[PDB]
């Protein structure tokens, strides 16, 4: 009886001939496009909505009550484990990490000499998953390591959270950086695809992550690995980020312009596009709240005063490391850091270098009426005479999302360096020198701001001398949240050193004065350094899924 | 005469379901019939779901329409209702096995109007009837939206002056203290260039109408000894309150049969033909209506579309969408054919063979017209969208049934072969860049932007083996015995087909002979019957695994497109970047037939000469092996969910119809026609992944497996909080205040957190009745229905957005005007929380706050006619002609809990008018 | 290497209206008949497809819009018209002779 | 009451042409002689390979 035999499916491949070797290439970019399509204007891969938690920005919009989930977050009070944000970021990165293991699982089942390039994508593919559960790591303490791709999907029930611990999980991920590593070719022709350099920078940063210690129920610091530390330094050498040919750019500038994309300074980057035959195009969906009340609504991710008044140096050029805050930074009596006016736009400035539209304090420029500035960030705006903006119900550039900087990799160097204390904090002030150096020339568009608004710039490298750990390790904080800002890696940084309850803390205080919405604002010293697991995963798979300490 | 006699059948009286002159017969008899609830939105279009014996499955629940022996789950608001000579809804697996194998939601028989042997009919109705919007949400005002901004400044203790919208108030405080407000000024335009000046528009009246249906119907019958007709033509249209929305349905349909020798070769057909036009309402169109201020005017300075300026919240213009949504119409052919043929070999066989189909074409052409209201724009984006929809089912059925009469005992055998195929079908063009921008310009050839094309297939079979055996002994003990064999393409072959017996059992206590003294009592039956029923209404492609190349050339909402494009080279873009796939669903080789299991006991009375008869009836309904779509465990990733036969539903329930018709002294003819039914639902299995993400009830809290479908656990509300005493002594919350919702706290820990949670909403009423009242005197008749609901709980959002204020995702948003009344040291007899602009307690959370009783008792219908007397119809040669005057939905009581209006729809739904209409009939 | 799929609809509704009256006489051996007309004709065309390209498997089932993955595009358009006329006919027969 | 069916393959291969149809006619006197109701429909589904 062929009546109920005649009809197949229509339109779709069937879960048999994905296997077959004339695809693996198309999946292979599919575990590429999850990653520029796969994140919405709630939970983006830059994980900038659960970096409000941070003393740099506050959480933008209308009020509190747009995205009262994320303004709890911010707030540290009243988080809940049954929490769409929470879940939906759980989700989506996991979903990456399954079209990896997919992409993975194809590759694995085919010939070496019909299809050379099978290690490169195979290190490709591990690059991605990795990636993936570092960024899941840094949100959760406690994941569930997905990296067998020959697994049945009955067997995902039987998956844990608790079947590594947090060094063996670091160790898990670091492997797949290993791998990529070891197997990446040293030079891309596309830029899409990560090259060596790329792997051995995230496998240093992986390795870092790993020194800090979390050992034990808690979430406190409990020592510095000088085994990890090494790897670090061994997987940061000058030598592997020149055989690349990776650098610091010119200009500070270039690295956040559509001109300047796919630079030197650019290690990876998720490639965004337009014109490209999709329906508006592979834009940056995730940053498209960020766009100010100019470009028409939702003006999120509004820069703190906190970062600004950090911005602030003194005579000498050097940041202001105990007083930086007391006052609010004044254009016309105080030296500023030339980096500001690339990272934070304030009031009675060009944005994004444009002279036709200028920042004012009114509603034009702020949706939550001052209730949170009127700051706009820089670094994932554009020019709204790009041709590179267009508008698919949210304002979305194609401009990249660099995931690893080459000043990241220098900063992670120094760390690594100074918590070594092993007679080399000379090298560490050096790199530092380096990047405020960098800092120093970066003035190619806003040189005519001293002739236009009384803009001083001053900023000088340290001296190279003999320093103490402590001072060492200050500057380099300092260096870091005066050159990553915007960039939604502070709270990860004050979690992975250990003091954010302190810091988060002092944020409060300070800002509940300029801002209402701390007014009741509190962080716990071991439940909100880390997301809890989110309740709907743990009822999924009972008696598997432990949640994190403290709740 | 029901068509199984030993089933739960009820029957319904078409000449009252005409009465109510609605487009959809099944909108008619929305609480005529027990056990089975009909829900309509409001809309033009008679659209409705239908829920029979409640909820059965985890599946569509949509039951089974039968028109002229030919199975359809289409609606049957694009089909003529005006034809329709006898309905029969079959709520018992049993009686309705046989009719199909998909009669696990209940079937409804349908028979349409053939011609009555030896004479000739022809009846033509008129019908106008106007349509006025009566829930009209009260919402607040310019100087009432000023006053409750500034209560909310001043209860947060800000400066209300610094509220920036143009809104200068003059205030005090009185001999306690308390903030008073002596008056309010507005700035004459909202903003700084003059361009939008300040008004106090009433958005509900202005996008609402007075709306104008017409009905005209022609039907010709003719009968004979030999063969009979039938054609009938009707046109219907009906203007919706809500501006440039409308929907209008041309019908032709055609019946005929033929008897050919003496009895042998029954060749007969049934065909229609029919054509609905509709504009139908955007997306949260009542939504956006009630979220803009009143502050924003229609139009602008410059003639163009008022919109929000400066620090007004961000909302289109509701007049605006409708105006640019008026294009947005869709045509849709709907095609109802059947033809049969029927052959007596001798007396007691029938041989019966029947093609059916039902072909429908959909044709829509949308337009995306450059907006720019104030502060909300498109950037002059333009576009058409021309998309056309196929389907196409047909029918193959044969019928062999044989009939013997041996002394006392009747025996009835009957076999049958069916076939069901189904293919659709559907493609859509996608073109931008206009520069005329009207409808006539607006053409894909006429576009010079990027296009896009989409288009999809899909389709299965149904094979169906049954037979029926029915035996009867001295008209008085029944039994019936029905078994069948189907098999759908959605399976595999190992578990294609399956196997579902139901009997039946019926005892006529009246004819036993130890009874005859009880001359009182006509007519008395007891019947029971135990059945199952298959049911595979699931996904076509539910066991292959799905891989899709999603190029991500849709439109999707926040960038989650989740398409298979990567810019690889890094050269933003220009050209086709490469692709790939992308997992839909895991496949499930294991899937197969879900069986639903119905025990059913029915006592049918009739008492004083068919004077009072009525029916009671008792269901137990079972369904296990759900076809549920079980979703991912959340490290799965995409295409997680899967098929999955883990379900496990229960449904006990009461039916209790009543009737009772008598004539009067004076020469009053009254039949009063009652009915009441009750039902519970409960979930005995569920997947773990399915309920812990609570898609069917609990809302991710608590799993739903031991409660009813669609029951929802949320806090608890004890008031709101009077004093700071009142706040110390209750135990800790975060943002708690004066004036703020006090929750309770469920474990006695002193905390307030996510576990103090129970179960607050149960989607299911205490009892559904209705009564129906039919009244004759001298030449008059006059009907009332009455429709009532008891016990039933509502989840209000549209409290939500009157009880608070900036409650919702954005603030400065239009609220409520009972909101006025919040509670205030000045107004301390007040349970709704004080005004805030910061939500700090966070009372958007699920509670009983928001779970309202939606109790009500509305008149769906009422009529009063005319019948012109005989002599003077016969003079202008009418056999018939009467004349009406109808209300629907004229009145409506609810209960005082309820807080807002039409418990009905108590959401953003489309709302129900008040109808009032004129008709005639004339019986040429 | 090219591959490609093109979806085309086209729609056809024309409608006529049609009034007329006659009268007929047979007035000794003069027959008359007089017939008058008022007819309407109205007649809507309109046709779109979409085309893409970029397919993989090359078979009609797998070959649809959404499984392509290249350059698609839209076509469309519309027209009809309408006509009136208003018509007279006058039949006269003498002795079944004369016409 | 009419049903039909036609089917012709081409002598060149790959090309064929099929035809459903169905036609339904009818008319109705009413009184005696006046009010003469009338109708005829036909519906035809052809598939054809050029
Ligand atoms: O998933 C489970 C659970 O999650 C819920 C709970 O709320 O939502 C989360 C779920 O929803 C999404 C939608 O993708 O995010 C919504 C979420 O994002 C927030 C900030 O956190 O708002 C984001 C901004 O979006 C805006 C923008 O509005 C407009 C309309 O296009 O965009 C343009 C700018 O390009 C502006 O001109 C326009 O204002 O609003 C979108 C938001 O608005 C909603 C929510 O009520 O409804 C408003 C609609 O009403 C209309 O009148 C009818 O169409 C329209 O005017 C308007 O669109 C809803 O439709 C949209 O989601 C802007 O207002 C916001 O600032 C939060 O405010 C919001 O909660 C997903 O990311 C996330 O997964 C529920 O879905 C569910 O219970
Ligand atoms: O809705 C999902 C499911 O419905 C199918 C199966 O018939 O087709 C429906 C398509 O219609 C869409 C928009 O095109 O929405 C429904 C609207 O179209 C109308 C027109 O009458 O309904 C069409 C179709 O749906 C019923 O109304 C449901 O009972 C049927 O009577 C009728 O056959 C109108 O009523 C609705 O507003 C959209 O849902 C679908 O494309 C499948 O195509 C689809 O899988
Ligand atoms: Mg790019
Ligand atoms: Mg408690």
């Amino acid at each position: 009886d062929d009546f109920l035999d005649r009809q197949v499916p229509q339109g779709i491949v069937t879960g048999d001939q994905i296997a077959s070797p004339e695809y693996v290439d198309n999946l292979v970019i599919s575990a590429y496009a999850i990653w520029a399509t796969g994140d919405d204007i709630n939970s983006s891969f830059s994980l900038w909505n659960y970096d409000v938690r941070s003393d740099d920005c506050y959480k933008g919009g209308s009020g509190t009550e747009d995205g009262g989930v994320f303004n709890a977050l911010e707030i540290s009070k009243g988080i809940n484990t049954t929490d769409w944000n929470i879940n939906d970021i759980w989700k989506r990165l996991y979903q990456c990490i399954t079209r990896a293991n997919t992409a993975l699982q194809s590759l694995d089942q085919m010939d070496e000499k019909t299809y050379p390039l099978k290690n490169q994508r195979i290190a490709e593919m591990r690059f991605l998953r990795g990636h993936a559960h570092f960024m899941l790591k840094q949100l959760f303490k406690k994941i569930v390591i997905v990296n067998d791709e020959n697994m049945e999907p009955d067997a995902y029930n039987e998956l844990s959270n608790t079947t590594y611990t947090n060094d063996e999980q670091w160790q898990k991920i670091a492997d797949d950086f290993q791998f990529a590593y070891d197997n990446l070719p040293e030079v891309q022709i596309e830029k899409g695809r990560p090259a060596q350099a790329a792997a051995a920078a995230y496998l240093a940063k992986t390795y870092l992550y790993k020194a800090y210690r979390q050992d034990g129920a808690d979430n406190a610091l409990t020592g510095i690995n000088e085994e990890d530390l090494k790897q670090v330094v061994k997987y940061t050498d000058p030598l592997i980020m020149a055989k690349g040919g990776y650098g610091l750019e010119t200009d500070y500038s270039m690295n956040f312009l559509p001109q300047y994309e796919n630079g030197a300074e650019s290690v990876w980057a998720i490639q965004y596009s337009i014109n490209d035959g999709t329906y508006n195009g592979n834009l940056n969906w995730g940053m498209g709240l960020t766009t100010p009340q100019i470009l028409g609504c939702c003006d999120f991710h509004k820069p703190s005063q906190n970062l600004v008044n950090a911005f602030k140096t003194d005579s000498q050029g050097k940041p202001l490391f105990s007083t930086y805050d007391n006052e609010n930074y004044e254009v016309a009596t105080d030296n500023v850091d030339p980096r500001l006016f690339h990272t934070v736009g304030m009031p009675g400035f060009p944005y994004k270098y444009n002279e036709g539209y200028i920042i004012q304090k009114n509603d034009d420029w702020s949706r939550s009426k001052g209730l949170y500035g009127y700051y706009v960030s820089l670094k994932e705006n554009v020019d709204p005479d790009c041709d590179c903006l267009k508008k698919g119900s949210y304002w979305a550039s194609s401009l990249n999302h660099i995931v690893i900087r080459y000043a990241d990799v220098l900063l992670m160097r120094a760390e690594a360096l100074i918590q070594l204390n092993d007679g080399r904090i000379t090298d560490a002030i050096s790199l530092i020198n380096e990047v405020r150096s960098r800092a120093a020339g970066s003035t190619m568009l806003i040189f005519n701001y001293k002739e236009d608004y009384g803009v001083n710039f001053k900023v000088t490298p340290y001296d190279l001398k003999a320093y103490a750990q402590d001072e060492a390790m200050k500057m380099l904080k300092w260096e870091r949240r005066v050159e990553f800002g915007m960039e939604s890696s502070r709270f990860f940084d004050l979690v992975r050193w250990g003091e954010a309850k302190d810091v988060i803390n002092a944020y409060y205080v300070t800002e509940a004065s300029r801002c209402s919405i701390y007014k009741n604002a509190g962080f716990t010293e071991n439940k909100n350094e880390y997301l809890p697991v989110p309740f709907e995963q743990i009822s999924a798979s009972n008696g598997n899924y432990t949640q994190n300490f403290g709740w | 005469r029901k068509a199984d006699l030993t089933g739960a059948v009820s029957v319904v009286k078409v000449d009252e379901i005409q009465k109510q002159g609605e487009n959809n017969p099944v909108k008619a008899l929305q609480g005529r019939v027990p056990g089975m609830n009909i829900t309509a939105d409001g809309n033009p279009s008679g659209s409705a779901t239908v829920r029979i014996r409640g909820i059965g499955t985890l599946n569509n629940n949509d039951p089974l329409y039968i028109i002229d022996g030919v199975p359809t789950k289409a609606g049957m608001h694009e089909l003529n209702g005006n034809d329709i000579e006898s309905i029969q809804v079959l709520k018992d697996a049993a009686s309705a096995s046989i009719y199909g194998s998909r009669a696990a939601n209940g079937v409804i028989i349908i028979t349409t109007k053939q011609g009555k042997k030896g004479q000739i009919k022809i009846n033509f109705d008129a019908s106008v009837s106007a349509s006025m919007y009566q829930s009209k949400m009260n919402v607040l005002n310019t100087e009432q939206y000023g006053r409750a901004m500034w209560q909310a400044y001043v209860n947060d203790g800000e400066n209300p002056n610094g509220n920036a919208l143009g809104y200068a108030y003059n205030w005090g405080y009185n001999a306690d203290g308390n903030p008073v407000l002596y008056g309010m000024t507005l700035s004459k335009y909202l903003d700084s260039k003059n361009t939008m000046p300040v008004a106090d528009t009433d958005w509900f009246d202005e996008i609402t109408r007075t709306g104008v249906i017409q009905q005209y119907n022609l039907s010709v019958s003719n009968g004979s000894e030999k063969g009979s007709s039938f054609f009938s033509l009707g046109y219907y249209k009906n203007l919706g309150v809500i501006k440039d929305t409308d929907f209008d349905r041309f019908s032709a349909r055609m019946n005929s049969d033929y008897k050919l020798i003496d009895d042998i070769l029954t060749i007969g057909q049934h065909f229609t033909l029919n054509r609905t036009s509709e504009v139908q309402a955007p997306g949260g169109i009542i939504e956006t209506a009630l979220d803009i201020p009143s502050a924003i005017p229609v139009y602008a300075s410059d003639g163009s579309w008022g919109g929000p300026v400066g620090g007004w919240p961000d909302r289109r213009n509701p007049r605006a969408v409708l105006e640019y949504n008026k294009d947005n119409r869709y045509t849709y052919w709907r095609m109802f054919g059947d033809a049969y043929v029927n052959l007596t070999p001798f007396k007691g066989f029938n041989l019966r063979s029947t093609f059916g189909l039902d072909y429908a074409n959909k044709q829509a052409r949308y337009f995306t017209y450059p907006y720019q209201e104030g502060t909300q724009t498109n950037n002059g984006k333009s576009a058409v969208e021309a998309k056309q929809e196929h389907w196409t089912k047909w029918m193959w059925n044969a019928i062999a049934t044989y009939q013997l009469e041996v002394g006392k005992h009747r025996g009835d055998v009957m076999i049958g072969m069916e076939l069901n195929r189904e293919d659709d079908s559907h493609f859509s063009g996608y073109k931008e860049d206009f520069s005329i921008l009207t409808p006539d310009y607006m053409w894909p050839d006429a576009g010079s932007g990027t296009a896009q094309a989409y288009g999809a297939g899909e389709g299965y079979s149904l094979v169906s083996f049954f037979g029926k055996m029915n035996y009867s002994y001295a008209d008085r003990y029944l039994l019936s015995l029905t078994l069948r064999r189907d098999g759908s393409s959605r399976f595999g072959k190992n578990h294609r087909y399956a196997t579902f017996p139901s009997v039946s059992l019926g005892w006529r206590i009246t004819q036993e002979n130890f009874m005859k003294e009880l001359t009182w009592l006509d007519d008395l039956k007891l019947r029971a019957s135990w059945g199952q029923t298959g049911n595979q209404e699931i996904s076509n492609l539910a066991r292959y695994t799905i891989y899709a190349p999603n190029y991500g050339t849709t439109d999707s909402f926040g960038g989650q497109s989740y398409g298979t494009a990567y810019d690889i080279t890094g050269s933003n873009g220009g050209g086709v970047l490469p692709s790939g796939f992308k997992r839909n669903q895991i496949g499930n080789d294991n899937i197969k037939w879900e069986t639903t299991t119905q025990t059913n006991v029915g006592i049918d009375f009739s008492l004083f000469k068919q004077s009072l008869y009525g029916s009671l009836e008792y269901y137990y309904k079972k369904a296990t092996d759900i076809l549920t779509e079980m979703a991912g465990v959340g490290v799965l990733g995409e295409g997680g969910s899967r098929w999955i036969n883990s379900g496990a539903m229960k449904n006990q329930g009461f039916e209790f119809n009543l009737g009772y018709r008598n004539k009067t002294a004076f020469g009053l003819t009254y039949d009063l026609n009652g009915n009441i039914s009750t039902y519970r639902n409960e979930i005995l299995e569920l997947p773990e992944t399915v309920a812990a993400n609570g898609k069917f009830g609990g809302n991710g809290v608590k799993s739903v497996v031991g409660h009813t479908y669609g029951a929802q656990v949320g806090y608890i509300a004890d008031g709101i909080f009077k004093s700071q005493d009142e706040v110390d002594n209750h135990a800790t919350q975060e943002g708690a205040a004066v004036g703020r919702i006090r929750y309770r706290d469920i474990d006695h820990n002193g905390v307030i957190d996510e576990r103090d949670q129970n179960w607050i909403y149960d989607p299911t009423p205490s009892f559904s009745y209705g009564l129906n009242i039919y009244l004759e005197y001298k030449n008059f008749d006059l009907t009332m229905f009455w429709q009532g609901v008891q016990g039933v709980d509502i989840i209000s959002d549209v409290k939500k957005k009157s009880d608070f204020w900036s409650a919702s995702n954005v603030g400065f948003l239009n609220k409520g005007t009972r909101l006025l009344n919040a509670w205030s040291p000045t107004n301390p007899n007040s349970d709704i929380p004080a005004l805030t602009r910061s939500d700090t307690n966070n009372e958007q959370r699920v509670s009983t706050y928001f779970v309202e009783n939606g109790s009500f008792l509305k008149l769906r219908n009422i009529q009063l006619g005319y019948t012109v007397p005989a002599v003077i119809s016969k003079k202008m040669r009418m056999d018939r002609l009467r004349f009406y005057c109808s209300a629907q939905n004229l009145l409506t009581i609810k209960s005082k809990n309820f807080t807002g209006e039409d418990p009905e729809n108590p959401n953003f739904s489309y709302p129900i008018p008040v109808n009032i209409t004129f008709g005639l009939n004339i019986g040429f």
